[PDB]
């Protein structure tokens, strides 16, 4: 992989007092042109951790295949919900396949988000998992939500929220500006949904057409894709 | 429990394997050897059908070889060596010297006595050639290895009785062609006849390099020559 | 047997294949190293049919480079191989090192090849032992004596071969320490030919010195 | 030890491949290839070597689309060589860019049975086989192969127990029959009543397994089951 | 074969090295918090040889010594490897190795023929090693089975059982330098034939004070003689 | 694993070969005859079987044939080398592979087999017949890796009385007709469908019709 | 003198280390899967582990499963199992990573029976000592359920037992028709055949599992509020 | 090049030029290749490197196709034929195919230059359009595939004229005048249009000439 | 006939070398193993081999939560020890976790199981018992022929039948044991086999409690408490 050739824009991901709120725009690029925009850029990998990826999309699917492996032969050898492997597990995993291609000088041409929730203590959807077929939120600690950021040399990192791309611009200083603990679905909606206006405004490679994920007590739910409004 | 164990010692410090290729070799064909002042003989003796030398081979311009035992391991042996004295060639750019074209051949004769779990070459080898540094050699090589050298041997069926001839016969002041009627008489004399029939011999000779493989009209002239003594 | 383990302990603790290594080189013939204030003398038995071996082509008192000379009593192809891989180490170290092998190095280094053949896979012990004559780095002249399991020792005077036992006992009780190069050598012969048949064809004797090794004219063994 | 290993004996046989022959003709299941101008058929038994399913047990495998073969030996062995003349089939087609006939397919796989039978640290396998296609002649196959590595052409042969005396039945019938479709349907009943014959029984459509290789469509099939019983009702009259 | 059990679960190759280490010459190791002492006998066997030729206590460091038993061409093949781990670990780290590091670096090469993860048979060797590390003096022991043993103080060879239980009586662990080389010495004189002399013995110490190897010459022979019941 | 299934015997011989010398005396005739402007190998062998398909005698090349006397299988392996050897040899010299060097070379992976370790010897002897820039030649190949050069030979069952009858009725003035009617004798002294030949223009194979010409 | 290495072929054409495996497998605990209305039911009864009265309560288990949809199940050494699971799962991954879907059943099958044919080829390896069940349960394809031998034979039942006493279950698994039973209904009659094929180690020497409607035809092993009610009936 | 894949109800319509390279190499090359009797794939790039890859991905088709047969038994110039398959029993999923050329793209993309447009028809997901692109990214799409340099020129057309449920008859007009317009504005494509379509009992594989007449 | 190889069959379908080398295991230390609801205690006699001898080590730390005990042949335990060492070292590089316990010790009877299947090696000949705190105290036990069980109580070794008895008539106390009374359990049980402070080695590991052994000052009042 020289270079990126079909890119994906920035993805943002965020701790709100239900859990991980990740969104991305559902397009692709070639070059300036705006080839695919009906992609899928977040990626669930178990139950309790999603990913999100910005640049190449070949990469980025190769990535995905590894992790799915992963996933799998972890639920095969698991036999209790603690078994699992957890989102920190995976971000270290994605951290070592990096440094192990920087050590190659055959990376992949990719910013990596690593997003979920590190405990079983807060539900039993683990004990019966189900990998075909689909109360109230449960309140989680900020500690338990993990967000990790990995970029093409290796760096990795964790934080109560994460941009990539252009994001790391513009998404980051609002969400520096006024991300506070314990948000409320709604306040992180309008929040993500400010910093994706301001994105599709100044990004040229990003779009309206939004997908939003949370990684809740009850699992891993996608969001129906929308417009921005305005 | 199917491994023979081709490369152990026995009891008595002695290789079983090698024991019998030598019992093989001694079981096959007789071919002598001589130094003359012109230059070395190999006598050799060999269906009506059958059309084409399978005792004396040629391995350089200036080295040959009488063969005893297995003819298969002769001809690969054989091909091993002319390999090693056109790499000797190749390396050096000279010609290599008898001594140690024969070591490099023995060598490997050895390394399967010591290496693996394959068996000995059951061949034995009269090589004869010349070289600057050492004139005329000959030189006798058994399977283990080992190698002698000599101004007149004798390797295969009966070559104790070839071996007296060839020691009461041998002298160190004769001529090509008086090397040649000897070489006769022991190849007569280890079939137990009075008179050796010219389709049962293998004579060949060199000389300073240029090497002669006597046909079968020359060796009745031979024949003719040694019965009027 | 490419891998197949050859040498193995018996039910007794002893290493049968060295036994029958040790039983090759009693089959060979007799070699004799005596040690003296800055040479040595060693006199091997040669046995040869008149007439018609060349008696040049055999050579069982080997100089492997500049400053070492070995001897050995054994199977010959055996010896002949252990003896090409000792001059490529002797070689090797003058390459690396910059300095020729010193006597005891060389020794120990054929004594670590020959536990090799003992202690690897698919391969047969060396049924040869030998006797290395050389100088130190501080030139003092040493003999080493190698036997087929790999274990040496430096000697003052040893007999290695066929009745070695007769010779050792003999030379016990007449190596008078340092000797003149011509009694040294008398002493080298009378010791050997102890064994062997009293005839100029059943020796050859070599001196070794500082400047190289020389093998004494015949009419001297006369 | 000599008849152990895949070695000569004293009298000169590699007794192993007697023993794999013996193992093959140990499972009891017979099959038939029979050829025709324009078409070839085999048949099987499609039995094993209560609540077992019995469509699953077959004999009869497809090569490649238009290649077919009845492997009759130890399961095992049958399904390692049909996997084996897969990977040839699709090497040969993959290296020289057409689709390999059952000739050279045969030939490829004994030339592979040959280091089973030559190379003393593997076992043989107890597998025999009909191979069966459409030659580039629009011409049928039928070849025949067996644990030692001997490969045949035949007109008619047989894989099974009985041999030299289901010789002499393919030697009748083939002697009294001496439109393609009417082709293709006289060798389905000589090849039907042929294993009627052998088996000296009579035969019930859900037990045998009936494939055929036709000009007209050259791809290996199987025939139905409707079919088969349709041919037995026919040839009981 | 080599990698057989018994039915008792034992292997049969290490139970028949066990008998090997039972020869040559003895040796005996004590430990006290001055320093740990190896002394060896050698039985000299001829008047020809060069007597310190044949070494039975050998440096595998600065700091560590050992006395060796059994096949001494296997034992020198274990410290020679055992020199060049312990060079290799002071290059790593810049600090001398712990006793028993070495002692099971020494351990793992000997069970090398198992191929549970190279050798092709144990190596029917005892090994006695002594030296002095941050822990202070210490001294183990090493046999074929490769399990490794601390001792307080220990004897091998030939007379192992003889020298052990005299170690036994006259060991006690308030004991000063002097009286170790006395009672070291006491049990060697009690088990060796050859009567004790200046030449029949090897002593070497690594002391606490300074934790270097130290091999005796005559005169501290003579002084220990000198100082002997 | 790799040891020698082939041992010297006690008295210096290589059972495993002389085993294998049996099985090829067990098995069905072949010959060859050697004339003065050609070469011929012959060959003797149920209502089913193909003849097309079983063909004993083959083709090196366009001017070498081969056939065997024993082990098909074994057979078939060493045809697939030896054409593999020739081609070899076409692509370094751009020359048909001479007859006497494919039979050193064939002799040298036979003989290897009587050595290498894990591997028992060819099952077969063979005759290769072959016309070069040098003239016809006619060689033999034993299981022990050895090659015999011959003007005419039999290598099957009953061999012996078939060499007798070679000898007695061979001349090397000879037609490649008079040799190949000397053939069919010696074939049906030792037994037209029963009758391979192949003659040295490049090796042809005899039709079955031509063959039957010949019975006449 | 045929019975030593797996390599030789016995004059009557037989492998004997196969049969003596095949003994290994009649020895060693019993093992069965059944195909159901709604679904597959796989059960593993540990009968020789009555005398170790020590181990950590329903800790040992026999079935697994490949992609959370197959359950695999033997009877044999577990060593040899495991090493042939690690294979199937090892066959998927691989099958996942060059299409993208699931491995269908029967490849998998094949696959795994090559890879254990693979190991009665040559005589410097020891042919694995384990029967192995893979079963699957889908909506619109109902059950498929396939027995590999050690031999590398595979075949396809409605019903299968493997190890000590299988001839017993066999007769009573028999006696009724399960295709039109539901799984629920089936855990008693299993019970009920182990009980009369003790009372006390049921709950703790039994390892059960389905796939089934009621699990959205994914691997599960079975609650116990389902089990016990069960086995007390069966009792 | 202009490669075109379109989906209307009751199957997908595979379209492409034929021209190869200022100079023309080829004007009449074949792009559309047939990868099984109901799986096709267009490619575009380096021609090389396509080629090598659909001969790549036939043979491990093949192998899978093979694989997939269960034991037992069961139950304008146009050119059209049948699926052999009736059932999608063994014919290999056009997602595997997809999926496994975009393995192979990927593995080697530090110089494979390959674009390609699957089109196929199996029971599962019914037809099914793919695209690979340069570096290995695989995209399913559900309207509508282009790739090469002549596609980009339709986009906004073709984006404006397809609909969700076109009618056979409609979708192929739609296609033949994408294609048409795409060699009218691109110099890199050209000759006659190669158009198969995939449904779910038959191909057909129509060839058309063509002339692009406009008032404008 | 049928011992000779590690890869023959009896016609019993008995491996026979795989029997002896877990026959091995009958003739090391005994050592025992116990578990309450948050902790576990490994007790092992030391061996000695004479009185100038220092006892041989019996239990061995794999990591911070991880201890093991062994039986049978020492070099082949040091190989599996290292292995483990190395296996949980390299988890908790890779990721930043300790590693799944159950993981560990099905790599190990992978490890153990693959010895078996070829001719060129041998079986393990060693057992080993495996304590840790992996969100629960658990005990495990390895074997020769590559099978792992995990245990409430164990216990292997020379004359572990007394020791056996014991634990099989207290089981139902360790659960609801404290650890003081678990320690003096493992300890009785121990004892029941034949202790000083140098011929026993003690070891606990449990919730926010590091394997650790117990200390001699630690080890001499229990045993005084078990007198």
């Amino acid at each position: 992989t020289l270079g990126p050739v079909v890119t994906g824009t920035s993805v943002i991901a965020i701790k709100y007092k239900h859990g991980i709120m990740i969104a991305a725009d559902r397009k692709a690029s070639y070059g300036s042109y705006a080839k695919f925009q009906n992609v899928e850029r977040i990626f669930k990998i178990n139950n309790k951790t999603v990913m999100g990826f910005s640049g190449e999309l070949a990469d980025a699917q190769y990535l995905h295949e590894l992790l799915t492996r992963k996933n799998i032969n972890n639920l095969s050898e698991k036999k209790r919900k603690e078994d699992m492997y957890t989102p920190q597990h995976y971000h270290s995993y994605v951290s070592r396949v990096f440094y192990v291609r920087k050590n190659r000088i055959d990376p992949l041409f990719n910013n990596i988000i690593i997003a979920g929730i590190n405990s079983q203590k807060y539900d039993n959807n683990d004990d019966n998992v189900l990998l075909y077929t689909n109360e109230e939120y449960k309140e989680i600690h900020k500690d338990d939500l993990y967000i990790g950021f990995v970029d093409m040399h290796g760096t990795n990192f964790c934080d109560d929220y994460i941009t990539t791309g252009y994001a790391r611009y513009f998404a980051l200083t609002l969400l520096r500006d006024h991300y506070k603990d314990n948000m409320t679905e709604e306040e992180a909606r309008i929040l993500i949904n400010e910093c994706l206006r301001i994105l599709y405004f100044r990004d040229a490679t990003s779009s309206n057409f939004i997908q939003i994920v949370k990684v809740t007590s009850k699992g891993v739910e996608y969001e129906e894709p929308y417009i921005l409004p305005c | 429990r199917y491994d023979s164990r081709t490369t152990t010692f026995s009891p008595e410090g002695r290789l079983y394997q090698v024991e019998y290729a030598l019992e093989a070799i001694n079981n096959a064909s007789i071919t002598i050897g001589l130094i003359t002042k012109d230059g070395v003989i190999l006598g050799a003796d060999k269906s009506k059908l059958i059309d084409n030398y399978e005792k004396i081979y040629k391995i350089d311009k200036h080295i040959f070889c009488g063969v005893a035992g297995l003819n298969a391991d002769a001809n690969i042996l054989i091909n091993q060596s002319r390999l090693y004295a056109q790499r000797y060639l190749y390396n050096y750019n000279e010609v290599q010297p008898v001594s140690q074209l024969v070591v490099q051949i023995c060598d490997i004769k050895q390394s399967y006595t010591q290496y693996g779990g394959l068996r000995p070459y059951g061949v034995s080898f009269l090589i004869g050639g010349y070289d600057t540094k050492d004139g005329y050699q000959l030189y006798h090589t058994d399977p283990s290895g080992n190698y002698s050298g000599w101004f007149a041997t004798a390797i295969g069926t009966n070559n104790l009785t070839a071996s007296s001839v060839l020691k009461q016969e041998w002298k160190n002041d004769m001529t090509l062609e008086e090397g040649l009627l000897l070489a006769l008489k022991t190849l007569a004399k280890s079939t137990d006849t009075e008179i050796p029939k010219s389709e049962k011999i293998e004579l060949a000779y060199l000389t300073n390099v240029y090497q002669k493989y006597l046909t079968e009209k020359e060796i009745e002239e031979l024949i003719k020559l040694y019965t009027q003594k | 047997s490419y891998d197949r383990a050859i040498t193995v302990f018996s039910p007794d603790g002893h290493l049968l294949q060295v036994e029958h290594a040790l039983e090759a080189v009693k089959k060979g013939g007799c070699a004799v190293a005596i040690k003296s204030s800055n040479f040595a003398v060693l006199a091997v038995e040669k046995k040869n049919i008149p007439k018609l071996q060349n008696p040049k082509t055999t050579e069982k008192l080997i100089k492997l480079d500049e400053h070492n000379c070995l001897a050995f009593a054994g199977l010959n192809a055996d010896a002949r191989v252990l003896v090409n891989k000792t001059r490529l180490e002797c070689q090797r170290y003058y390459l690396n090192m910059d300095e020729p092998a010193p006597v005891d190095y060389i020794a120990k280094y054929v004594a670590k090849v020959q536990q090799k053949f003992t202690h690897r896979g698919g391969v047969r012990p060396f049924g040869i032992a030998t006797l290395i004559a050389g100088f130190k780095n501080n030139k003092e002249i040493c003999i080493y004596q190698t036997e087929p399991s790999g274990i040496y020792a430096a000697w003052k005077a040893q007999a290695i071969g066929k009745n070695a036992k007769i010779v050792q006992e003999f030379l016990e009780k007449n190596y008078q320490e340092n000797m003149e190069q011509k009694d040294c050598i008398f002493l080298a012969l009378k010791a050997i030919f102890e064994v062997v048949e009293l005839s100029s064809k059943n020796v050859e004797v070599a001196l070794l010195t500082e400047k190289d090794l020389t093998f004494i004219e015949e009419q001297e063994i006369n | 030890y000599d008849r152990h290993l895949t070695i000569f004996s004293p009298d000169g046989n590699l007794y192993q491949i007697e023993y794999a022959i013996k193992a093959v003709k140990n499972t009891n299941i017979t099959s038939v290839g029979v050829k025709g101008e324009n078409c070839a058929v085999i048949i099987s038994q499609k039995k094993m070597a209560k609540l077992l399913d019995y469509n699953n047990i077959t004999n009869i495998y497809n090569i490649t689309d238009e290649i077919g073969c009845s492997m009759v030996g130890m399961p095992g062995d049958c399904l390692s060589m049909v996997y084996k003349a897969r990977s040839e089939a699709s090497e040969f087609l993959y290296s020289n860019g057409y689709n390999v006939n059952a000739e050279t397919l045969c030939r490829n796989i004994c030339d592979k049975i040959q280091v089973y039978t030559q190379h003393a640290y593997m076992r043989l396998h107890a597998c025999s086989g009909m191979i069966i296609g459409i030659d580039e002649n629009n011409k049928p196959e039928l070849f025949k192969f067996d644990p030692s590595g001997f490969c045949a052409g035949y007109r008619a042969c047989v894989i099974g127990n009985k041999e030299q005396e289901s010789i002499s039945v393919l030697e009748r019938l083939l002697e009294k029959r001496k439109t393609i479709d009417e082709d293709i349907r006289n060798t389905t009943i000589l090849a039907i009543e042929a294993l009627q014959t052998i088996l000296a029984f009579d035969l019930k459509a859900s037990e045998i397994e009936v494939a055929i290789v036709s000009t007209k469509n050259r791809n290996f099939t199987q025939i139905s089951e409707k079919e088969i019983d349709n041919y037995l009702t026919y040839i009981a009259e | 074969g080599v990698n057989t059990f018994s039915p008792e679960g034992r292997l049969f190759q290490v139970e028949y090295a066990l008998g090997a280490i039972k020869l040559g010459s003895t040796a005996v190791g004590i430990c006290v918090n001055d320093g740990v002492i190896l002394a060896s006998e050698r039985r000299i066997s001829s008047t020809l040889i060069e007597k310190d030729s044949v070494e039975k206590l050998l440096s595998i460091d600065d700091h560590i010594g050992c006395a060796m038993s059994g096949l001494m061409a296997d034992a020198r093949t274990l410290i020679d490897y055992a020199r060049v781990e312990c060079n290799h670990y002071k290059f790593i780290y810049n600090e001398n190795i712990n006793i028993k590091s070495c002692v099971e670096l020494i351990s793992e090469l000997a069970l090398d023929f198992s191929n549970l993860s190279i050798m092709s048979r144990p190596f029917g060797v005892a090994l006695l090693i002594g030296g002095v590390d941050k822990n202070g003096p210490c001294l183990w022991y090493t046999e074929p089975s490769g399990t490794n043993t601390r001792f307080s103080a220990a004897s091998i060879g030939s007379a192992q059982e003889g020298a052990e239980l005299l170690l036994q009586e006259n060991y006690k662990k308030d004991m000063t330098f002097e009286q170790a080389e006395i009672l070291a010495l006491t049990v060697l004189r009690q088990v060796m034939e050859d009567k004790l002399s200046t030449s029949n013995v090897e002593i070497c110490a690594i002391k606490k004070s300074d934790q270097t190897f130290y091999k005796y010459n005559t005169d501290d022979i003579s002084r220990i003689i000198d100082v002997l019941p | 694993y790799s040891f020698s299934l082939t041992t010297f015997s006690p008295t210096g011989k290589l059972v495993q070969i002389e085993y294998a010398l049996n099985r090829v005396s067990s098995s069905s005739p072949a010959l060859g005859i050697r004339a003065k402007n050609g070469v011929i190998i012959a060959t003797e062998k149920n209502e089913l079987i193909e003849e097309n398909s079983i063909f004993k005698i083959q083709q090196i090349s366009e001017h070498i044939g081969i056939v065997y006397a024993g082990m098909p299988g074994d057979f078939r392996v060493l045809l697939k080398r030896a054409r593999k050897e020739a081609i070899r040899y076409s692509l370094q010299y751009g020359s048909e592979i001479l007859v006497k060097e494919l039979v050193k070379i064939i002799a040298s992976i036979v003989q290897e087999f009587t050595q290498t370790g894990g591997v028992r010897p060819f099952g077969l002897s063979l005759l290769i017949c072959g016309v070069d820039v040098y003239g016809y030649h006619l060689y033999q190949i034993d299981p022990s890796g050895c090659y015999f050069n011959w003007m005419a030979t039999c290598v099957g069952k009953d061999y012996q009385n078939n060499m007798s009858f070679l000898e007695k009725r061979y001349n090397k003035d000879i037609e490649i007709e008079d040799a190949i009617h000397t053939a069919i004798l010696t074939l049906k002294e030792s037994y037209e469908k029963n009758i391979e030949i192949g003659v040295a223009k490049p090796f042809k194979i005899l039709t079955q019709n031509e063959i039957k010409d010949y019975l006449i | 003198g045929y019975d030593l290495s797996v390599s030789t072929f016995s004059p009557d054409g037989r492998l004997y280390q196969v049969e003596y495996i095949y003994k290994s497998i009649n020895n060693n605990n019993t093992a069965l899967c059944l195909e159901c209305k709604d679904g597959i039911i796989c059960c593993c009864i540990n009968s020789n582990m009555d005398k170790n009265k020590m181990i950590k309560k329903n800790s040992y288990n026999r079935i697994y499963h490949v992609n959370n949809n197959i359950i695999i199940t033997y009877s044999g050494f577990d060593g040899d199992a495991r090493n042939i699971i690690d294979r199937a799962r090892s066959e998927a991954n691989t099958y996942y990573y060059n299409f993208h879907t699931n491995i269908p059943l029967h490849i998998l099958v094949n696959r795994i029976s090559l890879y254990i044919h693979a190991y009665t080829l040559y005589w410097h390896m020891r042919p694995f000592a384990a029967s192995i069940i893979i079963s699957s349960f889908n909506e619109k394809d109902k059950g498929d359920i396939y027995c590999i031998e050690p031999n590398g034979a595979c075949y396809k039942y409605s019903g299968i037992v493997i190890g000590k006493n299988k001839e017993m279950f066999k007769t009573e698994i028999e006696k009724k028709d399960y295709k039109d039973i539901n799984v629920r209904d089936a855990i008693e009659d299993i019970y009920k055949f182990i009980l009369t094929s003790n009372k006390n180690n049921l709950q703790n020497l039994v390892n059960f599992s389905w796939i089934c409607k009621e699990s959205s035809y994914e691997f599960q092993n079975i609650h116990e509020e389902i089990l016990t009610p069960a086995l007390n009936k069966a009792v | 090049t202009t490669i075109i894949g379109i989906i209307y109800d009751n199957g997908v319509m595979l379209a492409c030029d034929s021209r190869t390279s200022t100079f023309i190499s080829n004007k009449c090359s074949r792009k559309i290749n047939r990868i099984n009797e109901n799986l096709y794939v267009c490619r575009s790039g380096a021609s090389a490197h396509s080629q090598k890859i659909i001969e790549i991905i036939k043979h491990y088709c093949v192998s899978m196709k093979n694989e997939n047969r269960k034991k037992g038994r069961f139950h304008v110039t146009k050119n059209k034929y049948f699926y052999e398959d009736k059932f999608n029993d063994y014919n290999p999923l056009v997602e595997n195919v997809a999926h496994i050329t975009k393995k192979i793209i990927y593995t080697n993309n530090n110089f494979l230059s390959c674009a390609l447009i699957f089109g196929g028809y199996d029971k599962i997901k019914k037809q099914q359009l793919y695209a690979v692109n340069l570096n290995g990214s695989i995209i399913e799409k559900h309207d509508f595939a282009v790739s090469g340099s002549g596609s980009i020129y339709i986009q906004s057309y073709l984006q404006d004229k397809y609909k969700k449920f076109m009618t056979k008859k409609e979708c192929f007009n739609l296609i033949l005048n994408c294609v048409k317009y795409a060699m009218h504005n691109d110099n890199s494509s050209g000759g006659l249009i190669r158009i198969v379509n995939i449904t779910k009992s038959f191909v057909e594989e129509f060839t058309v000439v063509n002339t692009q007449m406009n008032f404008q | 006939l049928y011992d000779t190889d590690n890869i023959i069959y009896s016609p019993e379908g008995r491996l026979y070398q795989v029997e002896y080398a877990s026959e091995a295991i009958k003739q090391g230390t005994c050592a025992v193993a116990i578990k309450s609801k948050d902790y576990v205690v490994v007790s092992g006699l030391k061996k000695c081999i004479s009185k100038l001898s220092f006892p041989q080590e019996k239990i061995f730390k794999i990591d911070d939560y991880i201890g093991i005990s062994m039986s049978g042949i020492t070099s082949d335990a040091k190989v599996l020890t290292k292995f483990m060492q190395n296996e949980c070292l390299s988890h908790k590089f890779l990721y930043n976790e300790n590693i799944n316990i159950e993981s560990l010790v099905r790599s190990v009877a992978d490890k153990y199981q693959k010895n078996t299947q070829k001719s060129s090696k041998r079986a393990f000949g060693v057992g080993l018992m495996i304590a840790a705190y992996h969100n629960e105290p658990c005990i495990f036990e390895t074997r020769p022929n590559g099978s792992y069980f995990e245990y409430d109580a164990l216990s292997f070794g020379a004359r572990s039948h007394a020791s056996k008895t014991y634990l099989e008539k207290n089981l139902h106390l360790f659960e609801e044991c404290s650890l003081e009374e678990l320690i003096l359990h493992c300890l009785k049980a121990l004892k029941c086999s034949l202790l000083t402070i140098s011929n026993t080695a003690l070891a606990v590991v449990g919730k926010n409690h590091p394997w650790q052994e117990i200390s001699s000052l630690q080890l001499e009042e229990y045993l005084s408490k078990v007198k």
